[PDB]
């Protein structure tokens, strides 16, 4: 499974 | 024998031409197995390697859910970046991210990766301890304190040490026939006269996998680094790669030259010479 | 910033006139990602040309492989034409059976 990028810079 | 799973995300703004495009691809070593493109008619994660196809619909829909979320998060990152760098909304910009876990022969994590680049420039990266960050500039420092405050590194650590390596081990098992098979390079030396006093000796390596390889020319046991022409390893299109190293030698002296080939698919380092 | 692409034109298998093969144009080391690539046959553009999914190297530069099935001959000339924001005019690279 691909990593979740839920947090913005 | 040391393997890795990697995901590469690219998000690009294009003012006046719709919302930013988001593209994601996944690899196991040098084999791509998945892709996602927000620009596709009906955006959905698609298989790019035979062995992954057997995964159930749960896997695929979960993938699409993650990528659609990532698509919106990166559109926000593009908007946020304009503020961090005092840039106009009229220009096109790029965000790139790499995630990955390297595993050793026994399947345990050798190390995890997570790096970001804005417009092709390093921005922020998770350190090897998978607990801290390294910011490249003052804008990235903002992101760093922001991520430290939300303990993002801890969630990433869990993924890298958990899911990443578990799925990599699973992919390696299902795609064993190819992922765990090294294909040695087919090698030969060609001769091309350039002048009456000189000629080009080209050492070829074809049909090999993985891409990692070493090709060097030696003149009487001495490496000709500075005088060797080496082209970037290139994909053949059938999963294998190609590469060559050439050297211009004085006519008659070619026997003082030997081509050395190192590849994990070879029992031992090869040594070649032009055979007229 | 901006990086101009490197170009390599070559076939999948050693070329043998008459034998079906695959013509490749591999572009790498470029940034930004927008790029136009055409495979040429005697100056004209081949219509059915496919390409790999956008990806990039550790230095963040992008790479793509454009390919088309083809049967090399003695006289047919093949080439790759690339255009990128770093290029004033399209760059053309001829296919050399020995490269």
């Amino acid at each position: 499974l691909p990593p979740v990028v839920a947090k913005e810079i | 024998g040391s393997h890795s799973m990697r995901y590469f995300y690219t998000a690009m703004s294009r003012p006046g031409r719709g919302e930013p495009r988001f593209i994601a691809v996944g690899y196991v070593d040098d084999t791509q197995f998945v892709r996602f493109d927000s620009d596709a008619a009906s955006p959905r994660t698609e298989p790019r390697a035979p062995w992954i196809e057997q995964e159930g619909p749960e896997y695929w829909d979960r993938n699409t859910q993650i990528f659609k979320t990532n698509t919106q998060t990166y559109r926000e990152n593009l908007r946020i970046a304009l503020r961090y760098y005092n840039q106009s909304e009229a220009g096109s910009h790029t965000w790139q991210t790499m995630y990955g876990c390297d595993v050793g022969p026994d399947g345990r994590l050798l190390r995890g990766h997570n790096q970001y680049a804005y417009d092709g420039k390093d921005y922020i990266a998770l350190n090897e301890d998978l607990s801290s960050w390294t910011a490249a500039d003052t804008a990235a420092q903002i992101t760093q304190r922001k991520w430290e405050a939300a303990r993002e590194a801890e969630q990433l650590r869990a993924y890298l040490e958990g899911l990443c390596v578990e799925w990599l081990r699973r992919h390696l098992e299902n795609g064993k026939e190819t992922l765990q098979r090294a294909d040695p390079p087919k090698t030969h030396v060609t001769h091309h006269p350039v002048s009456d006093h000189e000629a080009t000796l080209r050492c070829w390596a074809l049909g090999f996998y993985p891409a990692e390889i070493t090709l060097t020319w030696q003149r009487d046991g001495e490496d000709q680094t500075q005088d060797t022409e080496l082209v970037e390893t290139r994909p053949a299109g059938d999963r294998t790669f190609q590469k060559w190293a050439a050297v211009v030698v004085p006519s008659g002296e070619e026997q003082r030259y030997t081509c050395h080939v190192q590849h994990e698919g070879l029992p031992k380092p090869l040594t070649l010479r032009w055979e007229p | 910033i901006q990086r101009t692409p490197k170009i390599q034109v070559y076939s999948r298998h050693p070329a043998e006139n008459g034998k079906s093969n695959f013509l490749n144009c591999y572009v790498s080391g470029f940034h930004p990602s927008d790029i136009e690539v055409d495979l040429l046959k005697n100056g004209e553009r081949i219509e059915k040309v496919e390409h790999s999914d956008l990806s990039f190297s550790k230095d963040w530069s992008f790479y793509l492989l454009y390919y088309t099935e083809f049967t090399p001959t003695e006289k047919d000339e093949y080439a790759c034409r690339v255009n990128h924001v770093t290029l004033s005019q399209p760059k053309i690279v001829k296919w050399d059976r020995d490269m």
